[PDB]
């Protein structure tokens, strides 16, 4: 499952159309949107029987493989490709906002779930805010 | 470029000439009641993100944009799919 | 009379020269953080009707009226008092 992840920022950018300015956790105006960076990987080990032949003789007697005479309940060889999950950093760019007037000294970041809760597996996070000049008032 | 480029929801403060609007499908609403009969591929979302309303309420509001000004906004998308190399679909 | 008559809370939709004010007591927000040693006689409450905050972080938004304009509003009261007869407060 590949889930979204949204960013939010309520203190320097102003809030997007249809969304309540709140200071409880769980809604905070959501200021952009990615892809949650786990992605998987491809390996062709290609024997996949003479390795499962030699791998139960050296490192396992009898925990898998519990039953190794009945065809049914035997242990299922695996396929001539293997597939395994990863982690990549990610770089992104998000467009322009319109931000506040006055910026105070401290700031708030959040990083949450699709269904609004803190993912604990974030181990880095960092953004840079450029400003320009758009319509006069 | 003043004056004529503000967008107004219905009761909120209105904004200026830049917002975002976010096309998502795993809304825990949009499952419950519109949604029940069609897959990812022909969904059916809303745009407000309110939660004051339910979704069969909510498709009344209009975000209306500014008129005496073309409007326009590009567009970015994520697809992700898991197809089989043989299948029945595509006559393989 | 036009343009210098709106109330702006501070992100909601300005108002036009007439709302009304409630100074209530019977908030349940109140009782377990602002008023804790005080009685009906001296008590502190809030204005803002919003309840996406709680009253200790709702002590900082001002409904500043506009300026260019001097403004005044008319007071009604409802009050309720049961005292005895003979009492020690009012020495009989």
């Amino acid at each position: 499952g590949a889930e979204q992840v949204y960013w939010s920022l309520p203190d320097m950018m102003q809030d997007p159309v249809t969304f309540r300015s709140t200071r409880q956790v769980n809604n905070y105006p959501v200021v952009g949107a990615e892809l949650m960076p786990v992605f998987s990987k491809s390996f062709y080990n290609e024997q996949a029987v003479y390795s499962q032949q030699l791998r139960q003789a050296t490192s396992l007697t009898h925990v898998f493989n519990r039953f190794p005479e009945n065809q049914i309940l035997i242990r299922p060889p695996a396929p001539t490709i293997t597939t395994v999950s990863e982690n990549v950093p990610a770089l992104t760019d998000h467009g322009t906002l319109p931000l506040r007037s006055s910026i105070r000294g401290v700031q708030r970041v959040t990083v949450t779930d699709a269904r609004r809760r803190t993912c604990p597996y974030v181990y880095k996070a960092l953004g840079i805010v450029a400003p320009r000049v758009l319509s006069s008032r | 470029t003043e004056g004529r480029n503000s967008i107004r929801y219905s009761e909120l403060s209105p904004l200026y000439d830049t917002t975002k609007l976010y096309l998502v499908d795993n809304k825990s609403a949009d499952i419950a009641s519109l949604n029940y009969q069609n897959d990812h591929s022909n969904f059916l979302t809303t745009v407000v993100q309110n939660n004051d309303f339910t979704p069969t309420e909510a498709s009344t509001q209009t975000i209306n944009f500014d008129e005496r000004s073309r409007w326009g906004g590009q567009l970015k998308t994520i697809m992700h799919t898991n197809m089989p190399n043989v299948n029945e679909y595509m006559f393989s």
